[PDB]
RNA sequence: CGUGGAGGUCAGUGACGAAGCCUAGACCGUAAGGUCGGGUCGAACGGCCUCUAGUGCAGAUCUUGGUGGUAGUAGCAAAUAUUCAAAUGAGAACUUUGAAGACUGAAGUGGGGAAAGGUUCCACGUCAACAGCAGUUGGACGUGGGUUAGUCGAUCCUAAGA
RNA sequence: GAAAUUGUUGAAAGGGAAGGGCAUUUGAUCAGACA
């Protein structure tokens, strides 16, 4: 008996899209929401004389 | 081709200046370097009994003057790059200082 | 409607800052937060003069 | 291979901590199909999995 | 430090679960829900928290019942047997 | 924590099976625009504040 | 797929592509630049050279403040790399775009990479984080790089 | 002069290509602008007489989104330290095993727990993303398995209190 | 499937900026033929 190759040839092609959809969600999420990342009201800063 | 001979290395001169966190493993790439050019290949391999006895006395504490015997034996493999390789194992002998070179006789 | 534009919760920074003074959406973890309000030339805004 | 759990399966074993493992390095291929503990047990008793023994403290020169 | 060594001791909960909404507002040592006061008969909701309403209005659920008082109404409460 | 209790156990096991991909079959409906578990969570990047 | 300006005929030519390959867009550029309308063999030979850490390949317009060495001087550049990544996704790309030549009949002993060229690709962001609690961005430049080997005429 | 809609009219244009967009191609107007040719494209849109307005942008530390130079640059330098051979693999400074060298040094870099976390525990398969180098590895990804009480706790009692 | 921004090809220019106004040479391109 002899049957060597064995793998999915659909559940690959359609998970290798899945997977860059998923990214690219978190990429627009990442760039649409870092302009104001960085706002900190009541931040003092540590320099003076 | 397959030759096979001994030879003394002054790591005291290699190893001189080096860092105290470096001094084996620098002593390993200048045996490495120091069997590329005699017997003249690339991948040279140290012997296991080689490196615990380079590092025997710690990061700093390699011996001034290490006894090896060179062996450039033939690839098994395929190896489309270099068929020849050395193989680097050392000598126990006591003092191995006072030793001239001398090629050993194939068996 | 009479509440477009006003179901926002904002006031603006002020000065002491390097943002301009419209109402800012405040709050924090979403991408609204932080965002100009209440105005005409805003995105999310009412509209110059809303008709009646 | 991979013998992570083949190690720690052997410690809880023999009841020596880790560090005291030793398993056999031209018996990778044997050693790894034990998955279970009884495997372990019987690879201990073959002889592939040795117990090291414990390093020397001496209280002389106390 | 007041803010990062100062963050490091938030380790107990001063709200959990209420049951009368499910969310994490009923506070522990006061006994009230601060969403809409469980102990209390009646739910929390005022007129300044008009969006605060949106979220907890008639409809936001399922409306078991109520979703068939107008399909009851339409034929007139009816009762009995529909036909042969 | 160790000692937990029956309502905090009973929404983690909620928590731990909503916590899967989106099925295959899925796709292949035929007005079908899910694309992908848009609501998933795991400990590392969110909390859920229980 | 679309190429870019390819002033060649299809007929003698054999193309290659890779899309969104996350090699960095500026030392993949000179990597291509480098072997532009060279041999197929010899850029071959010279890309192998570059990974053997001989021959570098000279930065021409993304090189500012990198260091100088002393394999510009064939090149007339004073500043120039050896780029290993950049260097395997183009020697990736010229065996796939020799097998295609081979696959549609043209000798190898006379093929030219003619048209060669790197884009830039969608970002990846991914964050870094900065001194007094704030965020920035920290992400790849990923590069398309498309590439076409025709045989020499008359 | 130009824009979005409305009432008339051209029994107007159009799948034999409407609108849009590109065009150091052409024409008209002082100008706002208008017309034509070419490429692209694929379903609707104009001329004139009037009506109506959410009707013309270079700016407002304008709003939202997108992208640059800096720039392959600053840097990826605390916690003493890594090295050899073999296996696996397309690929090994980083995985696994063996050999060395060292470290925490019993107020530990050990063995358990309380809060808190929630399945991270464990196995098999996998490496697109994550692990600010890498990866064959993983607290990741996919699929599953796993927590057994008359005696351990809660439950019971009361404290300051509610 | 516009612009910012970028790659390749082609043309051109370039002594411490670049761009613009008037005029003409030179190169490209277009014009009508007075048919
Ligand atoms: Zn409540």
């Amino acid at each position: 008996r002899s049957f060597l190759p064995a793998f999915d040839k659909k559940g690959v092609q359609t998970q290798q899209r899945v997977w860059q959809t998923e990214r690219f969600d978190k990429k627009r999420l990442d760039k649409r929401s870092a302009k104001f990342v960085n706002n900190q009201p009541h931040y003092r800063d540590q320099l003076l004389q | 081709d397959v030759v096979t001979r001994e030879y003394t290395i002054n790591l005291h001169k290699r190893l001189h200046g080096v860092s105290f966190k470096k001094r084996a493993p620098r002593a390993v790439k200048e045996i490495k370097k120091f069997a590329k050019l005699h017997m003249g290949t690339d991948d040279v391999r140290l012997a296991p009994e080689l490196n615990q006895a380079i590092w025997k006395r710690g990061v700093k504490g390699v011996e001034y003057r290490l006894r090896l015997r060179i062996s450039r034996k033939r690839n098994e493999e395929e190896d489309a790059k270099n068929p020849l390789f050395s193989y680097v194992e050392p000598v126990l002998v006591a003092s191995a200082k006072g030793l001239q070179t001398v090629v050993v006789e194939e068996d | 409607s009479e509440k477009a534009g006003h179901q926002t919760s904002a006031e603006s920074w002020g000065t002491g800052r390097a943002v301009a003074r419209i109402p800012r959406v405040g709050g924090g973890g979403t991408g609204r937060s932080g965002q100009g309000a209440f105005g005409n030339m805003c995105r999310g805004g009412r509209m110059f003069a809303p008709t009646k | 291979a991979n013998l992570r759990t083949q190690k720690r399966l052997a410690a809880s074993v023999v009841g020596v901590g880790k560090r005291k493992v030793w398993l056999d390095p031209n018996e990778t291929s044997e050693i790894a199909q034990a998955n279970s503990r009884n495997a372990i047990r019987k690879l201990v008793k073959n002889g592939t999995i040795v117990k090291k023994a414990v390093t020397v403290h001496s209280k002389s020169r106390t | 430090g007041k803010g990062t060594p100062s963050f490091g001791k938030r380790h107990n909960k001063s709200h959990t679960l209420c049951n009368r909404c499910g969310r994490r507002s009923f506070h522990v040592q006061k006994k009230t829900c601060s969403s809409c006061g469980y102990p209390a008969a009646k739910t929390r909701s005022y007129n300044w928290g008009a969006k605060a309403k949106r979220r907890h209005t008639t409809g936001t659920g399922r409306m078991r019942y109520l979703k068939h008082v107008s399909r009851r109404f339409k034929n007139g409460f009816q009762t009995g047997s529909a036909s042969k | 924590a160790a000692q937990k209790s029956f309502r905090i156990k009973q929404k983690m096991a909620k928590a731990k099976k909503q916590n899967r991909p989106l099925p295959q079959w899925i796709r292949l409906r035929t007005n079908n625009t899910i694309r992908y578990n848009a609501k998933r969570r795991n400990w590392r990047r969110t909390k859920m504040n229980i | 797929a679309r190429y870019g300006a390819t002033s060649t005929n299809p007929a003698k030519s054999a193309s290659a592509r890779g899309s969104y390959l996350r090699v960095s867009f500026k030392n993949t550029r000179e990597t291509a630049q480098a072997i532009n309308g060279w041999e197929l063999t010899k850029a071959q030979k010279y890309l192998e050279q570059v990974l053997d850490h001989q021959r570098a390949i000279p930065f021409r317009r993304f090189n500012s403040s990198i260091g100088r060495t002393a394999q510009g001087k064939e090149f007339g550049v004073t500043k120039a790399r050896w780029p290993a990544k950049s260097v395997k996704f183009v020697q990736g790309l010229l065996q796939n775009a020799a097998a295609n030549a081979e696959a549609k009949g043209l000798d190898a002993t006379k093929l030219y990479v003619s048209h060669i060229q790197v884009n830039q690709a969608p970002k990846q962001r991914r964050r870094t984080y900065r001194a007094h609690g704030r965020i920035n961005k920290y992400e790849s430049s990923p590069s398309h790089i498309e590439l076409v080997v025709t045989e020499k005429e008359e």
